[PDB]
RNA sequence: GACGGAAGGGCACCACCAGGAGUGGAGCCUGCGGCUUAAUUUGACUCAACACGGGGAAACUCACCAGGUCCAGACACAAUAAGGAUUGACAGAUUGAGAGCUCUUUCUUGAUUUUGUGGGUGGUGGUGCAUGGCCGUUCUUAGUUGGUGGAGUGAUUUGUCUGCUUAAUUGCGAUAACGAACGAGACCUUAACCUACUAAAUAGGGUUGCUGGCACUUGCCGGUUGACUCUUCUUAGAGGGACUAUCGGUUUCAAGCCGAUGGAAGUUUGAGGCAAUAACAGGUCUGUGAUGCCCUUAGACGUUCUGGGCCGCACGCGCGCUACACUGACGGAGCCAGCGAGUACAACCUUGGCCGAGAGGUCUGGGUAAUCUUGUGAAACUCCGUCGUGCUGGGGAUAGAGCAUUGUAAUUAUUGCUCUUCAACGAGGAAUUCCUAGUAAGCGCAAGUCAUCAGCUUGCGUUGAUUACGUCCCUGCCCUUUGUACACACC
C-alpha cells in the first residue's frame, strides 16, 4: 500500500503499453521482470485496482495473470494522462 | 538452447499442463474443452477448442490477443512467435469435460440436481454414445453427504480398452454450504473411432459363407 | 523496504517451492519437474507420464 | 489352469457350424482360415480360437458332439 | 553455384512411436526422391523415464506405489548433401508431437 | 440381511501341512507409547496406526516454545489536509544485535497514508462426524445386474444350481428359464525366441593398411575410427511364433486334469498395469488460490528474524542393521553386472595428471549424453597364504584425541578418515512373519529425498537352494441348509 508514486506511474505506463501484466506470487522479491520495481509493489497495486473494478485477475500456478476492463482503461487514461488513439491490447494491439 | 533431451521433453509436457490449467481457469464461461500445441519452425501453434468460439475471439483480437500477451509474459516468447486459434468442439456430447462444465453451470444456476443429471444423460445418448455414467458426490439435502449415481447404456471398467474408449471428467462445484464433485464418464462407440482399434478386443464376429450348387459333372470353358 | 527481510534460502526445503501448490513437502525434483507428489499424480497424463507396469 | 472362456468356445462353435467344410484338422491351416474369415481383434485370441476349432475337429472324427 | 556436399546429422525425438516412424518414412522418401548419399534411420535405445509415488495423498493405508513411466524415442539420420536441399526436405514433413532437429555441417 | 459356543461344502503360504529364511534374546539405528519438558508440534492405533504422512528436522522446513520485526488492515466513509497526512534516520547508552525495535535527537519525507467505523484477507487454526478429490479396505476375493418367461396377493424369487471342473458365476453339464451386460478372461506394458527382414565410424565385428610384442615359416596376442565390407552378438521398427501342439493314458469318453515328445517358451508361458455392484461416519480440512461453517484477525492462530525444540530418558512395544566365526576371519591376488542419473546461468556428473596413510586437495578436462563419468572392472565370490575352535586374530558397542569435508552455523559427536578403546552377544523363551523357481535366502548397486547425511525406499542385477505340487486341522473369507424375539443387525 505504501507505494512511491514514481513506481506506480511506471507500472501504469507498462500496463498501458501492454494491457496485460503477469506477475509471480513473490513477496520478498527484489525485482520484477520488465518493470524496475519490486514484485510486491506491482501485485498489491493490481489487487487495489481489482478491488474497485478496473483489472481482472487470474491465478494459475503461483503466477498472477492481470488483464484490463474498459473502466480500467478509462481510469488509466485519466491518471497516466495519455490522449486518445493509443496502444493497449483491449481495443486491438494490432491485427492477429 | 543447451538442455538435456529427456529433460526438455519433460519441460514441454509441464508447459502444456500449465497451459491447460490456465485455460480451465479462464475460459470456464466460454466452456473450454481442449488444447493442442505445435512447436513448428519460428512459431508455436496453440489450438483451442471451446464451446463459445465467438466469445473467445472477442472484438476480433480483444480477448485472444490478451491471452497471447499473457502467454508471452509467462513462458517468455517474442511478440509474433505465438498464435491462437479457437475451434468448434465437434459433438459437444462426445466430450466429457464439456458435459461436466455444463453440469456445473446448471448447478450454479440452481437446477434440480437429479433432473439435470437425467438431462445430461439424455444429451449423451443423443450424441450417440454407447454409455454414460454420472456420479454426483457431496451433500445433496441434509448434512450427512451421499454420492448419487445416474447411468445409462454399456460402459466398461477394466483393461486397456478403458483409456481407449472411455472418456472421463472430474469437476468440483462450489456452493455456499459445501463442495460438490461431478464425475462424468462416456463410452465412445468402437466402430466410430478414427484413430486406433475399431472394436473391443474380445468381440469376434465371423463373415457369412456364399451359396453353393457345385457338381453337375465336369465340362470346360475354352478361349 | 525494511533493513532486512530475508534469511539465506538458497538450499534445503526452503529454496525448493512447488509449481502448483508451493508446498515444501513431498516434492518431485527429478527431471526438473518441481511438482509436489499428489499434484503430479493428479496431472501425470498431461505431462506425458503413463502407468504401464 | 487352462480352461477356455465363452468368447473363445462359443466363437469356435459358431465357426465350426458355418465352415465345417474348409476348417480342417491341423492347426496352422485352421489359424489361417480364422484370420481370413473371422474379424478377430487380437492375435492371441485368434490363435486360441483356432486351437479350440482344431480340438473340436479332432473330437468330431470319433463320433458326433452336442451343441 | 551452391551445391557443395556437407555432413548432415538429423535428430528425431518423440513419445509417440508410430508418428516418429511415419516421419522417418517421409524423410527416407524425400531422400530417395533427391537420391543422395544416405545412412539409414539409426535407432537409439529408448529412454524410459521413471517415477515412484505413494498412491496415497495423506499417508494412511496399505503402502501402495505407482510406476509412472514416460518412454522417449530418439532416432538419427545421416545425409551427405548441400544444406539448402536438407532444409527443403525438413521444412515439410513435420508432424505434431515429433521433434525435428538438425545438426548441419561437419 | 446380520448373527449363532448350529450342520454341510469350498478357497487361500496375508491359512496349515513338507521344509526354508527367520524376527521375538543381544549391541545399535529408527517408528510409536509412556515419562519428562518453556517446547520436547502434530496426524494414524487388530489385519487395514507403529523406516507411515514420500516425516533421512542443524535453521529454513515448522505446524511447538522463549523472545523480538513487519503489514502483505483490500476497498468504503470520515479527523487532521501541507503553518505538514506521513515515510526515513548513522554515533554510542538502547539492544541477543552495523532491528532508528526504540527512548537521546532535529534533520528529511511529500497526501502514498495514518486515527476510528463498515468491511475484509491471510491462518501446517479447528472440525475427515459438514464435504470434494485422492487413497486405503471389504477384494484382487469372484462376485453383480437388468430384459423377457415362470413362482408368489406381496416384500421377493428363479436365471445366479446336485455334481464334476477351473486361478475365476472358468467351463462342462443338470434345468422354468432363455438369451445378455459389468467383473474374471480378453486387453496393454514388460520379460523370454528370431543365422527371416530393415540399420548403424552415438553398437559391435571381419579382412586389410601402418604398427607393438612374439615364436621366429605360413602362425599367436596386441595398438591405432588408416581403408573396404558385414550385422551373429546390439539397439529397435515391421512381422512371425504357442494354440496345452503331437501322441499316450484318465474322466457322463465331457469340461478338464496327468504323463511323455518336439520346442525359445507348456505353472493364466514369467511378472505386473487396469479392475465390478454395493459400501466404511477407515485416512486425509499438515498437497492444494479443493473447501463449508466456526474461531482468529495488529501486544494477531498472518507473518517474518533469533535461538532452541522435534533427537530429551526409570521404562513398554513396532520395522530394521550388525553379529554370535572355522560353509570362517584377515591379507594379498584373481576379477564379472544390470537398472539408473548427470550442468550455461549456472555450478550437475566428473575421468586423466600432481600433491596427501587417509579423508581430501588441487590443476586440467570430456559430457545437455548408446558418444564423457562408466566396461559404473559393485559386492558376495574364486586362488594362495597367516589364526586355528580361547568372549580368541569372532564381534563390534561405547569412549579419548586429532586430521578433512558440506554449509552463514556441526557442542546436542552432520558426516568422511587416522590411531587407541575394546562392551553386549557361543544361534535367542512366551510367541510369530515371509515364502513354492531364477522364487526363498545371500550380496552389492541404483535412483528417491539430498548443500551435507543410509542402517530406510522404489528398482536392478549377481550368487542361488531346501520342500509341497496337497488339505481343510488351525486362521481368515465365501457359499449352502437351518434358528432368531436381532434389521442402529451380537459391541
Ligand atoms: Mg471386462
Ligand atoms: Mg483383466
Ligand atoms: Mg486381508
Ligand atoms: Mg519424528
Ligand atoms: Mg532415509
Ligand atoms: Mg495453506
Ligand atoms: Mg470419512
Ligand atoms: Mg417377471
Ligand atoms: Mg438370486
Ligand atoms: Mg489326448
Ligand atoms: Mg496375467
Ligand atoms: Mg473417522
Ligand atoms: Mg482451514
Ligand atoms: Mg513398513
Ligand atoms: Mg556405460
Ligand atoms: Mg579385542
Ligand atoms: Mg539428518
Amino acid at each position: 500500500m505504501l507505494i512511491p508514486k514514481e513506481d506506480r506511474k511506471k507500472i501504469y505506463q507498462h500496463l498501458f503499453q501492454e494491457g496485460v501484466l503477469v506477475a509471480k506470487k513473490d513477496f520478498n522479491q527484489p525485482k520484477h521482470e520488465e518493470i524496475d520495481t519490486k514484485n510486491l509493489f506491482v501485485i498489491k497495486a493490481l489487487q487495489s485496482l481489482t478491488s474497485k473494478g478496473f483489472v481482472k485477475t487470474q491465478f494459475s500456478w503461483q503466477y498472477y495473470y492481470y488483464t484490463l476492463t474498459e473502466e480500467g482503461v478509462v481510469y488509466l487514461r485519466e491518471y497516466l494522462n495519455l490522449p486518445e488513439h493509443i496502444f493497449p491490447a483491449t481495443y486491438l494491439a494490432g491485427q492477429s | 538452447a543447451i538442455i538435456s533431451k529427456k529433460r526438455k521433453l519433460v519441460a514441454d509436457g509441464v508447459f502444456y499442463a500449465e497451459l491447460n490449467e490456465f485455460f480451465t481457469r479462464e475460459l470456464a464461461e466460454e466452456g473450454y474443452s481442449g488444447v493442442e500445441v505445435r512447436v513448428t519452425p519460428t512459431k508455436t501453434e496453440i489450438i483451442i477448442r471451446a464451446t463459445k468460439v465467438q466469445d473467445v475471439v472477442g472484438e476480433n483480437g480483444r480477448r485472444i490477443n490478451e491471452l497471447t500477451l499473457l502467454i508471452e509474459k509467462r513462458f517468455k516468447y517474442k511478440r509474433g512467435t505465438i498464435a491462437l486459434y479457437a475451434e468448434r468442439v465437434h459433438d459437444r456430447g462426445l466430450s466429457a469435460v464439456a458435459q461436466a462444465e455444463s453440469m456445473k453451470f446448471k448447478l450454479l444456476n440452481g437446477l434440480a440436481i437429479r433432473r439435470a443429471a437425467y438431462g445430461v444423460v439424455r444429451y449423451v445418448m443423443e450424441s450417440g454414445a454407447k454409455g454414460c455414467e454420472v456420479v454426483i458426490s457431496g451433500k445433496l439435502r441434509a448434512a450427512r453427504a451421499k454420492s448419487m449415481k445416474f447411468a445409462d447404456g454399456f460402459l466398461i471398467h477394466s483393461g486397456q480398452p478403458v483409456n481407449d474408449f472411455i472418456e472421463t471428467a472430474t469437476r468440483h462445484v462450489l456452493l455456499r454450504q459445501g463442495v460438490l464433485g461431478i464425475k462424468v464418464k462416456i463410452m465412445k462407440d468402437p466402430s466410430r473411432n478414427t484413430s486406433g482399434p475399431k472394436a473391443l478386443p474380445d468381440a469376434v464376429t465371423i463373415i457369412e459363407p456364399k451359396e453353393e450348387e457345385p457338381v453337375l459333372e465336369p465340362s470346360v470353358k475354352d478361349y | 523496504e525494511n533493513v532486512w527481510y530475508s534469511h539465506p534460502r538458497k538450499f534445503g526445503k526452503g529454496s525448493r517451492q512447488c509449481r502448483i501448490s508451493g508446498s515444501h513437502s513431498g516434492l518431485i525434483r527429478k527431471y526438473g519437474l518441481n511438482i509436489d507428489r499428489q499434484s503430479f499424480r493428479e496431472k501425470a497424463n498431461d505431462i506425458g507420464f503413463y502407468k504401464y507396469r | 489352469g487352462r480352461v477356455r472362456t465363452k468368447t473363445v468356445k462359443r466363437a469356435s462353435k459358431a465357426l465350426i457350424e458355418k465352415y465345417y467344410p474348409k476348417l480342417t484338422m491341423d492347426f496352422q491351416t485352421n489359424k489361417r482360415l480364422c484370420d481370413e474369415i473371422a474379424t478377430i481383434q487380437s492375435k492371441r485370441l485368434r490363435n486360441k480360437i483356432a486351437g479350440y476349432t482344431t480340438h473340436l475337429m479332432k473330437r468330431i472324427q470319433k463320433g458326433p458332439v452336442r451343441g | 553455384q551452391e551445391v557443395v556436399i556437407h555432413k548432415i546429422r538429423i535428430n528425431l525425438t518423440s513419445t509417440k512411436v508410430k508418428q516418429l516412424e511415419n516421419v522417418s518414412a517421409n524423410i527416407i522418401k524425400n531422400a530417395e526422391t533427391f537420391k543422395l548419399v544416405k545412412k539409414g534411420p539409426v535407432r537409439l535405445p529408448t529412454k524410459v523415464l521413471k517415477i515412484s509415488t505413494r498412491k496415497t495423498p495423506n499417508g494412511e493405508g496399505s503402502k501402495t506405489w505407482d510406476t509412472y513411466e514416460m518412454r522417449i524415442h530418439k532416432r538419427y539420420i545421416d545425409l551427405e548433401a548441400p544444406a539448402h536441399i536438407v532444409k527443403r526436405i525438413t521444412q515439410i514433413t513435420i508432424e505434431p508431437g515429433v521433434d525435428v532437429e538438425v545438426i548441419i555441417a561437419a
